[PDB]
RNA sequence: AGCCAGGAUGUUGGCUUAGAAGCAGCCAUCAUUUAAAGAAAGCGUAAUAGCUCACUGGUCGAGUCGGCCUGCGCGGAAGAU
RNA sequence: GAUGUCGGCUCAUCACAUCCUGGGGCUGAAGUAGGUCCCAAGGGUAUGGCUGUUCGCCAUUUAAAGUGGUACGCGAGCUGG
């Protein structure tokens, strides 16, 4: 089972997203139901070894944001141009 | 040799080529070739590559080229002055951005791809890099 | 010390045995003559391995061995030469009763403990030549 | 000895060793493989 | 390389062959060509000896189990043993035999009953005749 | 640091004189004196020699591991000693000892007159071999090289000044 | 990592060749005794031999191996008063 | 409201990408003689036949007859093909 913690963004766009990526973290979206979505942030290193494993785009996922845990799937991802790492991911609750 | 068959014109402006690429995952084959830098690649140097990368595989496995060289470069000759018309076309080129996958394999083992895109890398003017298919 | 691969009822010709065995120091009439003497009850037409032990006097002791697994899986299945190309191309058939034909004769010269180790040992010399099993 | 700006090993007796600041390829087994960056 | 799904599965069958053997001889063999080793595993089979070269911590191992925990002090050096489970004996004279005409190693200690045989007294386990003697 | 870590046991008749840097190590074979790098702490206590980087010094590691290494090698100095042979190969080649020049005969117009340094002595018990004897393993290897540098052993039929323990590859002339 | 020891049998695999016996080439690349040993990674022979590796048992006794993201350096680097 | 052009003669001066001589590594370096690269600018580095020639071809030398920069060095220094 997959447990990767987040936190909620406190800033949003271009700007705001640079600097977490500067910062070793990239911006990440929970989407689908009736629930709002949430705008997450992430730990680079954290998911980039997670998703090396097949399992993580198939799998039901357990984000932690906030105490709280969330039961997603890996929906999309914005990988970097040319090197290996994650710019942005989607998740949809499962 | 790549070479469009017919274009709607013969001469192109000269352009620029700033931005990142279209076409960054490994779309037909298990392994690709991708650019990490900027550049022009002539129909020469994509042939070159063509060649030491199939070598490499003994003609085994597949190879996909995922670059076209369209873009007509004219050049002027020596002891002519400026202007008098826009000089003649030469060569084509494909303009690289970073991020494109230039070539792409598979039916070989990655240890095997991993060394026939050395060998064409060291034909190519513009840095590259490994890559293999992901899932999404 | 030297080894080599002479006829059943034949030895003394100068291109395969002559310079082969004698640029050492071995006596060319008195080896050809022991060796036929003891191989006459060995059969007419099979090439039979013998290994040559000299000392500092050139004196010599020789002890016989059985013929090869390359050679027996040739007159088994009815053939003179083998294959250019080994599974490429079939030039014979042979049993499984044929196969441990040639095993109960290798079996002093064997390093296998049972039969069907011996006769897998055999199957492998097959392969290699071209010869099917069949 | 080869003076070249690419340096590599060339056998598994080949020996990267870096010298007064030169990068050199030193061969116990083969001496057209003694190599200098340069 | 062996992984440890190798090395307990080499604990297994020579803890198994431990149990149903009666007489067995641990013994040195550094310095000596395949050519005589396939010569006294030809000797062995015959004379119902199971015959191995196996790691001295691999050995402790498969000798914890009872009776040859005295064994032990003899897993230093390179180690082979000779199991014999048809008939006691065989070995412990197959092995003097092997070690007077090739000179190359001493053998190091032999075992019977649960108990420890030194290196001078294993005139003991080579004197004994067959089973099928007391006719 | 490997190599560092592992004491060096002083024997019965070994005398270790340390004042800072300074390391005199005597024995029945001689004496030998050394200056450590200043990376270095030397530590005496019972029979052995220990070294240790000294705070402060990048490279500390290191150096201690070549203190050792010397220290070692120069108890073994004046207990023991080094024996370096050489052995001459090649027509007319000869070689001799008048008390501590070493005469060599190595086919050219005048003979060679080798003059051995302190500690170092040689005899020649063939003419075409060469034993050299003395407590420092430097000096020891530079006189063996010193001799050998004379005729170093040609690769067409591997004569010349040889160590003893030295493989010589020949080769072919080239063909035609 | 180093050091001690082994690196076997069918078999000189088959074809080819004056010869090709792991080691010119071409094709196959199993099987046995096994702790392990490629029908052989390189040198050597007219062909053999002989030397060594892949692999494995012993010794030693706590670390070791090389990919990824990055900072700063090194070589590549020859010119005329 | 003028910075005289090619070549020669005379006189040079610097660079080194070195022609010779010096040191060295590799060689498909037995020796002699070579090939290639590294280091090295201390000195040395033809005369003639033809052509305005520089160059080039040719003859005969020499250890060698270097490659370039200097307003394609040098006419208030000469020549004027
Ligand atoms: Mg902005
Ligand atoms: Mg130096
Ligand atoms: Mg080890
Ligand atoms: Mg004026
Ligand atoms: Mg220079
Ligand atoms: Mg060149
Ligand atoms: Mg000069
Ligand atoms: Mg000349
Ligand atoms: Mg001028
Ligand atoms: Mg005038
Ligand atoms: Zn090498």
């Amino acid at each position: 089972m997959f447990t990767i913690n987040a936190e909620v963004r406190k800033e949003q766009g271009k700007g705001a997203s640079r600097r977490l990526r500067a910062a070793n973290k990239f911006p990440a979206i929970i989407y689908g139901g009736k629930e709002a979505p949430l705008a997450i942030e992430l730990d680079h290193d954290k998911v980039m070894n997670m998703q090396a494993k097949a399992e993580f785009y198939s799998e039901v996922l357990t984000i932690v944001v906030d105490g709280k845990e969330i039961k997603v799937k890996a929906q999309d991802v914005q990988r970097h141009p040319y090197k290996p790492k994650l710019q942005h991911i989607d998740f949809v609750r499962a | 040799m790549l070479q469009p068959k017919r274009t709607k014109f013969r001469k192109m402006h000269k352009g620029r080529n700033r931005g990142l690429a279209q076409g960054t995952d490994v779309s037909f084959g298990s392994f690709g070739l991708k650019a990490v830098g900027r550049g022009r690649l002539t129909a020469r140097q994509i042939e070159a590559a063509r060649r030491a990368m199939t070598r490499a595989v003994k003609r085994q496995g597949k190879i996909w080229i995922r670059v076209f060289p369209d873009k007509p470069i004219t050049e002027k000759p020596l002891a002519v002055r400026m202007g008098k018309g826009k000089g003649n076309v030469e060569y084509w080129v494909a303009l690289i951005q970073p991020g494109k996958v230039l070539y792409e394999m598979d039916g070989v083992p990655e240890e095997l791809a991993r060394e026939a895109f050395k060998l064409a890398a060291a034909k190519l003017p513009i840095k590259t890099t490994f890559v293999t298919k992901t899932v999404m | 010390y030297v080894k080599l691969q002479v006829a059943a009822g034949m030895a003394n010709p100068s291109p395969p045995v002559g310079p082969a065995l004698g640029q050492q120091g071995v006596n060319i009439m008195e080896f050809c003559k022991a060796f036929n003497a003891k191989t006459d009850s060995i059969e007419k037409g099979l090439p039979i391995p013998v290994v040559i032990t000299v000392y500092a006097d050139r004196s010599f002791t020789f002890v016989t061995k059985t013929p090869p697994a390359a050679v027996l899986l040739k007159k088994a299945a009815g053939i003179k030469s083998g294959s250019g190309k080994p599974n490429k191309d079939k030039v014979g058939k042979i049993s499984r009763a044929q196969l441990q034909e040639i095993a109960q004769t290798k079996a002093a010269d064997m390093t296998g403990a049972d039969i069907e180790a011996m006769t897998r040992s055999i199957e492998g010399t097959a392969r290699s030549m071209g010869l099917v099993v069949e | 000895m080869k003076v070249r700006a690419s340096v590599k090993k060339l056998c598994r007796n080949c020996k990267i060793v870096k010298r007064d600041g030169v990068i050199r390829v030193i061969c116990s087994a083969e001496p057209k493989h003694k190599q200098r960056q340069g | 390389a062996l992984n440890l799904q190798d090395k307990q599965a080499i604990v297994a069958e020579v803890s198994e062959v431990a149990k149903g053997a009666l007489s067995a001889v641990v013994a040195d063999s550094r310095g000596v060509t395949v050519d005589k080793m396939t010569e006294l595993r030809k000797a062995g089979r015959e004379a119902g000896v199971y015959m191995r070269v196996v790691r001295n911590t691999l050995l402790r191992r498969a000798v914890e189990g009872t009776p040859f925990e005295c064994l032990k002090d003899a897993f230093v050096g390179p180690t082979l043993i000779a199991y014999v489970t048809e008939h006691p004996g065989a070995a412990a004279r197959l092995f003097k035999e092997f070690a007077k005409a090739n000179a190359k190693f001493e053998v190091k200690a032999a075992a019977f009953e649960g108990e420890l045989i030194p290196a001078s007294q294993i005139d003991r386990l080579a004197t004994l005749p067959t089973y099928e003697e007391a006719i | 640091s490997r190599v560092a870590k592992a004491p060096v046991v002083v024997p019965a008749g070994v005398d270790v004189k340390i004042n800072g840097q300074v390391i005199t190590i005597k024995g029945k074979n001689g004496e030998l004196t050394r200056t450590l790098n200043d990376a270095v702490e030397v530590k005496h206590a019972d029979n052995t020699l220990t070294f240790g980087p000294r705070d402060g010094y990048a490279d500390g590691w290191a150096q201690a591991g070549t203190a050792r290494a010397l220290l070692n090698s120069m108890v073994i100095g004046v207990t023991e000693g080094f024996t370096k042979k050489l052995q001459l190969v090649g027509v007319g080649y000869r070689a001799a000892v008048k008390g501590n020049v070493i005469n060599l005969s190595l086919g050219f117009s005048h003979p060679v007159d080798h003059q051995l340094p302190a500690g170092i002595t040689a005899e020649c018990p063939t003419q075409t071999e060469i034993v050299l004897k003395g407590a420092d393993k430097q000096v020891i290897g530079q006189v063996a090289a010193d001799l050998r540098a004379y005729r170093r052993p040609e690769p067409y039929k591997g004569k010349g000044v040889r160590y003893a323990d030295e493989v010589v590859r020949t080769k072919e002339a080239k063909k035609k």
